[PDB]
């Protein structure tokens, strides 16, 4: 009642249940859905898992979703300073993670369920999108230690294949994510 | 919560407690035990000369001064840039990261307390001889040198 | 570019190949300085610090809008011949930018 | 707002926030002071030097309008063009961004006037020497006020915060 | 349980006594002992225990008491500004309040409850030792008045004498007292 995580049913329940997914009203009143509460969820049967993942999935899934889950931390942690001094006052590293966090949030984590396509999401589906944007955050960061602007970055066109890469049907991805693994490499590495 | 009935009634009847940060285990380091909230009431009475070591106490105070220094300072970083800081700074910052690379996150592994001293000793060499003001100069020129070669003795 | 003056330092200035200006009271000094910024006054400014204390007081009209002018005051010729005091004025732009004296 | 245990905890953690933020303002202030100091050195020797150079300078005018008449410096100072153009690099200062003075330079005795007298020649060149400590003095003092003004903006905020918030 | 003041059991308490020793974790972190706080500790006693210091111990008693706590309340006013700036950017007459406030903390105040000599002290030895430093300060204050530098007044033995006052036997004590006071006396005119 009234949204009170406090509440003793709720508190029965957490300590029972293997897994917890807390959602937020502050998603829901923004409508980004599921609008789960990431800082307020955890799982416990993550470690028990991890060899299906390995066989199944991909041999280096689990260490891609330890770098994500890592990105996630690091961006929350920030978000206190932003909501402080507010984003200019940060260095470049803090503004790339801050939109890292952004575009994680908006292209990965975010799904529509009254989607034609973008209601089911395979494994291997989210394992190509988070390895593209691991692979373009790599990037951006080497990008940035040759003094090359924030601002610059921010505009390349890659950004909006890794935002609409969501929206591919099962069938085209295979080709889709080699497509833009190969524009992610040459954005950055063809044009240094 | 801190202040729920439990917790509170059960550090006022303990002699201390160990704290978990959830900021540490997300960051992927196990055991995720927290150093700065941490407390042993009697931890004075256990360690001494004639039991562990005669530096325990020095090393243990030290260990606790600096990673604070290093974690408050890598706060400030976030604004002010890595190239307006002091060396002091940019040493303390390294030593705080390498202290919770490999102290902290130890593992499965199974550290006797000589090995954890060792340990301590070879992070605490990487701050300069004369920032080490909590510790005896006897400790310091019986222990003051070692490299970081102990972690990787045990993958 | 352009400093403002007495005669005999303007004269200097122009040998220098600097566009000084005559000025013996604050009136035509401010009018100097405004005709100046009217018509693109560039970069650094010099004014008689004897002339106008601060230079600024006739910049802050144009101060919001434009960054590029830079004004500092500097002894005139018959001025820079006796003992300036720059300390004292480094102690005033300390007591102003902190609000307390540091030195002693 | 609603008086529940989660806004009760939600405020807790803005006020354990808020203190922090206030902590690291503190060090911010205090590193922009530490900053301050060595601008203010570094200001003074600069109008030392500056002085100097004007003493200099105007040594050898006194030189130039006594030994040479008038119209001969006067002439002197018609031949040769005004100097024009000042180029205004930018300079970071903390995120802050200060124009940085240097003027073109047109290689000075190139330039050289009809006004041949040596008297006439030396309160050039020093006044060309004088100048060019006046832009470093220029440039010192733009750098010293703009972290004052950033000294000014810490402490106000954290006044702000810590006597409202 | 959390050392809050506002838990009503402090509160039921604090309008009953007549003192209040705050004993602070602070203090003996910088091995300060026997770490009681000066500025949050007050006492209710002295107007009616007056008479009988004047009677018992000394007819100014009360006056010295009082110098010395303004003494103390004015170098902890000072405490933004040497927090700030630092020590050294003061003028001559507050680096002088600052030293001689850390000649009280670390003379007066300060006592070693192991120490055969030091850990029990009467009352007159504290009314000689307030008196010679409050002495101090004003030839000290005077010296600053004829143009001496700080370094020079910072650097004078009798401060040794002075420090070393509280280890003194209580029965040899008196002759200690008369030879510090004329030495105080004597470091400043002679030099002149």
């Amino acid at each position: 009642p009234g949204g009170d995580m406090s509440e003793p049913v709720t508190q029965s329940t957490l300590r029972i249940v293997g897994a917890f997914w807390r959602l937020d009203a502050s998603l829901a009143f923004r409508r980004h859905f599921p609008a789960i509460n990431w800082n307020g969820s955890y799982s416990l049967f993550t470690s028990a898992l991890d060899p299906w993942y390995r066989e199944n999935v991909a041999e280096d899934y689990p260490e891609l979703r330890d770098a994500i889950s890592e990105l996630l931390q690091r961006e929350a942690g920030l978000q206190e300073i932003v909501q402080l001094v507010g984003p200019d006052a940060l260095q470049d590293a803090e503004r790339l993670v801050i939109e890292v966090g952004r575009i994680i949030r908006e292209d990965f984590l975010q799904q529509n369920a009254y989607h034609e396509v973008d209601a089911y999401c395979s494994m291997k589906k989210a394992y190509g999108i988070m390895k593209m944007i691991l692979a373009f955050y790599k990037e951006a960061e080497a990008a940035i230690k040759r003094g090359v602007s924030i601002d610059e970055i921010l505009q390349l066109p890659v950004l909006e294949r890794i935002g609409r890469a969501r929206y591919v049907s099962e069938e085209e991805f295979p080709a889709y994510f080699e497509e833009a693994m190969k524009e992610i490499q040459g954005a950055f590495k063809a044009l240094a | 919560d801190r202040t729920h009935p439990i917790p509170d009634l059960t550090g006022y009847i303990t002699e201390g407690q160990i704290q978990l940060s959830r900021e540490l285990h997300r960051k992927g380091i196990y055991p995720p035990i927290d150093p700065l909230p941490s407390l042993s009431r009697l931890m004075n009475n256990g360690v001494g000369k004639g039991k562990t070591r005669e530096d325990h106490k020095q090393v243990s105070d030290q260990l606790y001064s600096a990673y604070a220094n290093g974690v408050d300072i890598r706060k400030l970083v976030a604004i002010i840039g890595e190239d307006a800081l002091t060396e002091n700074d940019r040493r303390y910052l390294q030593f705080a990261d390498a202290f919770e690379r490999f102290f902290i996150n130890q593992g499965q592994q199974n550290r006797s307390i000589e090995e954890s001293l060792q340990i301590a000793w070879a992070l605490l060499s990487m701050l300069p001889q004369g920032e080490l003001k909590r510790i005896s100069k006897d400790h310091i020129g019986k222990y003051y040198g070692q490299k970081l070669e102990e972690i990787w003795g045990a993958p | 570019m352009a400093v403002i003056a007495d005669p005999e330092t303007a004269q200097g200035f122009r040998l220098a190949g600097l566009e000084g200006y005559g000025a013996s009271s604050a009136e035509e000094a401010q009018s100097l300085l405004e005709t100046l910024v009217e018509r693109g006054g560039y970069a650094l400014v010099a004014v008689d610090e004897a002339l106008l204390p601060d230079p600024e007081r006739a910049v802050e009209r144009l101060m919001r809008g434009r960054d590029l002018p830079v004004l500092l005051p500097i002894a005139g010729l018959k001025e820079a011949f006796q003992g300036h005091d720059v300390e004292g004025y480094m102690r005033e732009l300390v007591r102003k930018t902190i609000g307390f004296d540091i030195k002693l | 707002v609603s008086p529940t245990r989660m806004n009760l905890l939600q405020r807790r953690g803005q006020l354990r926030l808020a203190q922090k933020g206030v902590d690291l303002l503190k060090k911010k202030r205090d590193a922009l002071v530490a900053e301050f100091f060595g601008l203010v050195r570094e200001a003074m020797e600069a109008r030392k030097a500056l002085d100097q150079a004007a003493k200099e300078a105007y040594a050898a005018l006194l030189l130039a309008q006594a030994f040479d008449g008038p119209e001969v410096v006067a002439g002197a100072a018609l031949g040769v063009p005004p100097l024009e153009g000042v180029e205004a690099e930018v300079e970071n200062v903390w995120g802050s961004k200060v124009p940085r003075l240097k003027a073109t330079f047109p290689d000075g005795a190139l330039l050289s006037p009809v006004g041949t007298p040596a008297y006439t020649l030396e309160a050039s060149r020093a006044f060309r020497r004088y100048a060019e400590a006046l832009i470093r003095v220029a440039n010192t003092e733009t750098r010293l006020k703009k972290i004052g003004e950033e000294i000014k903006k810490t402490t106000r905020r954290v006044n702000a915060l810590e006597q409202v918030v």
